[PDB]
Formats: structure tokens, sequence, C-alpha cells
């Protein structure tokens, strides 16, 4: 039963929220190989640990970076949130750690990439492949909700591919607890609903509004609002005209027409059945959702890798070197990570 | 195409996230 495994859930992410781990292991235990992605606030690093041989993805954040920009908050809500959760389909933060200049998080590896990559390149996917995904989000969501936790940055670039071809959603640096409603003007511009861009204050329903982006994004190709600025995106986002290319069916289009509905009393996920509006829909109607759970579904896409450590799935960053000051940098702040 | 005008657009890389 579902509603068991949640409230099960519930005990053990509670114990963890209130008391979390900190300073877990440290630097000099890593041996740096190469950087697999970069990003506004910093930087992840494919990295071994050395006694083990155990390759590990890390985030690597500028404190002093993180200030400036104003991310603070953020920050410590991401590792809080993140040390906490336990779900096949979340990435799994491993250690963390600080110094003097920097904040460290050493999360699972998923050596088969970014969605964002293998989308770009084969142009979009099939419904039955769009789907796969899809119905791994769908779960994610619904334990991700349950907790009061609201990610709030579902984009393919978040989405890495693991060895069996499933999903990792990776970086949690929205991702907040909140019961009722919160302000921030934050995501992706392709990907935020239109209570976000109208300052109406929101809740949990914008995730099943980028869930919406997402699965039109995967089948069709290209995300159904864009634009060369994000203030052109916006406009088309509040109007909510959405076109479907031809090829979609009309399941498809119909699920998509409820969960990117501007009016949040009329979309899918935010009514009296929650999720299971979304999972009893016709286009779900092939999905076992215990089976997606346990993985004994066959992906239909499995990426080609020659060992652990492999980083052919990625692409290549200009690499820099890691500079850790002599003096504490903004001690007080990051007190809690 | 819809396709072409997406390809032809800026925003086809990674896309980063806004802040507040």
């Amino acid at each position: 039963s579902v509603k068991e495994f949640l409230a099960k859930a519930k005990e053990d992410f509670l114990k963890k929220w209130e008391n979390p781990a900190q300073n877990t292991a440290h630097l000099d235990q890593f041996e740096r190989i190469k950087t697999l992605g970069t990003g506004s606030f910093g930087r992840v690093m494919l990295v071994k640990h050395m006694e083990t041989g155990n390759h590990y993805a890390m985030k690597i954040l500028d404190k002093q970076k993180v200030v400036k920009l104003k991310q603070i908050e953020h920050t410590l809500n991401e590792k809080r949130i993140l040390q906490a959760v336990n779900f096949p389909f979340l990435v799994k933060l491993e250690f963390s750690f600080k110094d003097n200049s920097n904040l460290y998080m050493v999360m699972e590896y998923a050596p088969g990439g970014e969605m964002f990559s293998h989308l770009r390149r084969i142009g979009r996917f099939s419904e039955p492949h769009a789907r796969f995904y899809a119905a791994q989000i769908v779960l994610t969501f619904e334990y991700l909700h349950s907790l009061d936790l609201i990610y709030r940055d579902l984009k393919p670039e978040n989405l890495m591919i693991d060895q069996q071809g499933y999903i990792k959603v990776t970086d949690f640096g929205f991702a907040k607890r909140v019961k009722g409603r919160t302000w921030t003007l934050c995501g992706t511009p392709e990907y935020l609903a239109p209570e976000i861009i109208l300052s109406k204050g929101y809740n949990k329903a914008v995730d099943w509004w980028a869930l919406g982006v997402l699965i039109y994004e995967m089948a069709a190709g290209y995300p159904p609002f864009f634009a060369d600025q994000p203030i052109q995106i916006y406009e088309k986002i509040v109007s909510g005209k959405v076109r479907f290319p031809s090829h979609f069916s009309s399941d498809l289009k119909d699920l998509l027409r409820n969960l990117l509905q501007v009016d949040l009393t009329k979309r899918f996920g935010n009514l009296k059945n929650g999720v299971n509006d979304i999972k009893n829909h016709k286009w779900f109607a092939t999905t076992d959702w215990i089976a997606i759970y346990q993985r004994k579904v066959e992906a239909p896409f499995i990426p080609k890798f020659k060992g652990p450590g492999d980083t052919s799935n990625f692409d290549d960053y200009e690499e820099e070197e890691i500079r850790v000051s002599i003096n504490e940098k903004c001690g007080k702040e990051f007190s809690e990570f | 195409t819809t396709y072409a005008d997406f390809i032809a657009s800026g925003r086809t890389g990674r896309r980063n996230a806004i802040h507040d």
C-alpha cells in the first residue's frame, strides 16, 4: 500500500529534518577527476573516494558567491532537504562538509548524463519513452509533496540517467519545505508557472505545471513556450495559449491541457483527488506504477558506458582550481550546513 | 516550422535558473 509507505517515509524524513547530519567527510579523501557541470551558483565535479574507489558527483559552492547572490537560505534548504529524503529517483546525498571557502555536497554519480543531452541530440522522445520518464517524476513528486516539499526546478538539465536507464533528480537548490504559500521568483523561465510570474503567491501546484512543460518538451523536442529573451517567454506563459504538434496523441494532448492549466483550481495534481487524477489518466493506462517504483520495467534507453568513472555522456567544461583560503569565510551564515 | 524556429532561437543550450 502507498499510504503505509508514505507514513513510514514521513517518520524517517522528519527525524533527519529535525536533526541533520553535518561534516561527514573531508576534501582530502577525494581525487578530483573532471567537471561535469557548471552553474549560476557553483560547479559539479566527478570525484573518486580514494580509499574505496567509489565514484561520486561533488557539488562545490563558493560561500562568498552564495552570499553575494543572496542564496544563503536556499543553500541551507538544499542540504537540509537532501540529507533527509530517500527515494529511488532522487540522487542520494552521501557526504557533506565545508571548509574555509567552500561548501561541498558529495552525491551519487549517474554516468548516463543529463536527459538534456540525449534529448537535444535525438530531437525528441517517443510517447512510450516520455511516459517511462514522466511516471518516475509523478511518483517523485507524490513523495516530495507528502513531505511538504516543493521542488521548483524541473527541467531536463536536472534529470540524470543512471546505469539502468532510470532517472535521478539532482539539484535541490530551490527546493523548500512549505505548508501553505511562498513567494520567491525562482526557477527556469521556460518552466515557470503563471502564478509564479504574476507574483500571486503559490504552492506545490507549480511542480505539476512544470511536469506539463517537461512532458511536452520530451515529446515535441522543444518547450511549449519559448523565445530569445525571458520577458517574451513570460508573456506567452501567462496568456497560456499552447499549440500541440500534429504527432501528439489525443490522450497526450488531453493530459497536457489539464497540467498546463492557468487556473490552479482546474489544474491536475491540485484538485480533490490530487496525484490520482494524473496516475489514472488514459495516457498512463499501460503504466504499472509499482513496477516503475521497483525498477522492474526495462528502460527504452540504456546509455553506453565503459566502466565507472567514464564521462563520455557529459560535455566538457573548463577546469578551475579549488582555492581554499587560510581564513574562514562566512562562518555564522553557514554554521548549520 | 516551430522546430526550425526553436533551433534558430537563443535558448537551445543548457538553461540557467533565475534568482530573486
